[PDB]
């Protein structure tokens, strides 16, 4: 559950991120592939090789959801409810996975908001990532 | 794969009692009802909505004894299950491109079918020998993915 | 989340328990020592032996809770904050052995009930117990 | 390890540049602050209320820094880390009841500091070769649980 100074940090974290959320979620991925490369089983029909266009573009797609959930932070459920849908009944993606993607996009924003990537920071993006985990798949059975 | 003497003969002993067809129809059934995410790798399996139509899929069934068959080889080779798994994992990993994961939930349900057959003679170091065991195979069936 | 099913489910395996309960405790936690070791770390103090008084004690402990749970399946929150709390504050358990537990609870009815332990039910007393390992683990941060 | 000569290289040629003090003190304090279940074993370190707390904790950042002088000198058996993380295995398993999966959230955590500092040169690539690397050491000290 996130409390009040955790929806804060990451809010004020996110908003860093910016017109670079895109980047950073293609950025996530690519890390994703190579440090874990049993998730590249649910990318078949994607090029994974490093900057395709595929790639950068299903980053934006992840990235922009990321946005919407912070913005619905207080009603996350709802504002994913589809998203949730599509993971369970079409994806079906291993709930593993999304653990994986989650640590790689915190070594993102790691890597790029030096500043802002502050302890009591790391640990509400931890939770929130969580969140939105569990929020993705609810509806699995 | 830290199997004892003492666990490999327990392991051995149980697994001549076992009927593969049936335990792996049962098998596999069972991971597409607990866990029926596993269910997008068998669209063309046909009707899986409903617990029955999934147990008494005749599909499922023949696939699970495939399954199970090319375990039990694997219990003869207990020694070298990397070598022994070898092409199998490259032919989930490149043309099936199943999730490695899926292999540790099948692990799970098997030992729960075991427990479910043979009651109270899988005894809790019978468990835990076939705990080891589940996942080694597990590991070698995810050994050639990269 | 469980469905009308599911709980009817539940209450029916756990029907059947009755009171053996305790002793199948006590079996759950026998086979999570023997196939999983690490989860020793978290009794250094017991002693492990087979037919362990603490062990028994122990079983019998845990059995009640689940057969709280069970008795207040529309209320599990409530009805296990307690335990909540005590295991996010005290005993500080690493969420990755609930499910360690939880499989060998599982294991544990199936070696029992042979009749009640069908798929519709495995698969419904997963669910629960994956239900109740998330009540326990809610408040750990 | 199952480290490529180029993997090796790159693990060894950022390491060179780590300050080990600084970096052991930051990854185990944003451990206690992460995963504040992991405070079970230092209660004898004092007020860890806050990530300020455990930040400014002196016994915290000193264990940090005895905990990846170990890590940093495994890195030179890394041929052999099993041997290397024997008798720490022991002790942790025998006397510290250390869970084995603190290991891995350590691991992750030194992870993210290493991309803290590092910036830009905690390439994709790089990253990889420390995942496969704290995947390792943290199965080293696990390797004696019984
Ligand atoms: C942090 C949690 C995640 C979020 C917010 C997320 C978000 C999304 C979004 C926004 C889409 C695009 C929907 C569309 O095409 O309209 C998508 C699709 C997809 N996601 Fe998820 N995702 C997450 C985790 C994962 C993980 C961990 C995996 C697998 C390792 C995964 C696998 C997929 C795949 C395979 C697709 C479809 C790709 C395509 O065919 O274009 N997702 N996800
Ligand atoms: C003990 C673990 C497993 C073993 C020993 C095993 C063995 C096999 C064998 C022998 C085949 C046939 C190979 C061929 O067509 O040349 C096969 C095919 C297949 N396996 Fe696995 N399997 C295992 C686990 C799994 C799991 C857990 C899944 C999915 C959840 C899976 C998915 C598939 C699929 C989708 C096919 C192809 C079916 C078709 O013909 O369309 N396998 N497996
Ligand atoms: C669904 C799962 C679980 C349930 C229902 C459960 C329930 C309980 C209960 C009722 C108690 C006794 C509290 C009292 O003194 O009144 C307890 C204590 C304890 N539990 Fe849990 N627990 C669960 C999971 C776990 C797991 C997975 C572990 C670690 C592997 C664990 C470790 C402990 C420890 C170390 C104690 C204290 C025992 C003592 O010192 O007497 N628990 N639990
Ligand atoms: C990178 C993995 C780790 C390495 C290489 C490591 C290494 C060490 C070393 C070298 C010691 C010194 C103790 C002695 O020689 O008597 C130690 C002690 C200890 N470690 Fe580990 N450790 C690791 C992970 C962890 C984790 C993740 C935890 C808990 C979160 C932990 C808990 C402890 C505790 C409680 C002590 C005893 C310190 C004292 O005596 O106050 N260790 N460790």
């Amino acid at each position: 559950v996130l409390s009040p100074a955790d929806k804060t940090n990451v809010k004020a974290a996110w908003g860093k991120v910016g017109a670079h959320a895109g980047e950073y979620g293609a950025e996530a991925l690519e890390r994703m592939f190579l440090s874990f490369p049993t998730t590249k089983t649910y990318f078949p029909h994607f090029d994974l090789s490093h900057g395709s266009a595929q790639v950068k573009g299903h980053g934006k797609k992840v990235a922009d959801a990321l946005t919407n959930a912070v913005a619905h932070v207080d009603d996350m459920p709802n504002a994913l409810s589809a998203l949730s849908d599509l993971h369970a009944h079409k994806l079906r993606v291993d709930p593993v996975n999304f653990k994986l993607l989650s640590h790689c996009l915190l070594v993102t924003l790691a890597a790029h908001l030096p500043a802002e990537f502050t302890p009591a920071v790391h640990a509400s993006l931890d939770k929130f990532l969580a969140s939105v985990s569990t929020v993705l798949t609810s509806k699995y059975r | 794969m830290h199997l004892t003497p003492e666990e490999k003969s327990a392991v051995t002993a149980l697994w001549g009692k076992v009927n593969v067809d049936e335990v792996g129809g049962e098998a596999l059934g069972r991971l597409l009802v607990v866990y029926p995410w596993t269910q997008r790798f068998f669209e063309s399996f046909g009707d899986l909505s409903t617990p029955d139509a999934v147990m008494g899929n005749p599909k499922v069934k023949a696939h699970g004894k495939k399954v199970l068959g090319a375990f039990s080889d694997g219990l003869a080779h207990l020694d070298n299950l990397k070598g022994t798994f070898a092409t199998l994992s490259e032919l989930h990993a490149d043309k099936l491109h199943v999730d490695p994961e899926n292999f540790r939930l099948l692990g799970n349900v098997l030992v729960c079918v075991l427990a479910h057959h043979f009651g109270k003679e899988f005894t809790p170091p019978v468990q835990a020998a076939y705990q080891k065991v589940v996942a080694g195979v597990a590991n070698a069936l995810a050994h050639k993915y990269h």
